[PDB]
């Protein structure tokens, strides 16, 4: 949105429902998280991608 | 009587003797293990073989 135009409240308004992808926050998918159970306990994590 | 390095009268007692100063740390790792709920303490003690 143009800030100089509208507010960012005023800009969702139009459309509030409305869904947008992000890909800078992913969603890893692997076999040890499912069936390992030591893993679905990891708190903040220090790991490196 | 086959050892030759006794230079302290407290090396014949029945209980053992401690010269160096342990320095003994614990700390918790999470992540890999299998333990029950609760709270442990962890006790040391020399041994001569």
């Amino acid at each position: 949105y143009n800030p100089s135009t509208t507010n960012a409240k005023d800009f969702v308004d139009g459309s509030p429902s409305e869904f947008l992808v992000d890909e800078n926050i992913v969603t890893m998918h692997s076999p040890d998280v499912e069936f390992d159970d030591r893993l679905q306990n990891i708190t903040n994590g220090k790991f490196k991608l | 009587i086959t050892k030759d390095d006794y230079n302290n009268a407290d090396d014949f007692d029945f209980v053992g003797t401690i010269h160096t100063s342990s320095k003994i740390e614990v700390s918790k790792v999470n992540g890999s293990g299998a333990f029950g709920q609760g709270v442990i303490q962890y006790a040391f003690t020399y041994y001569n073989k």
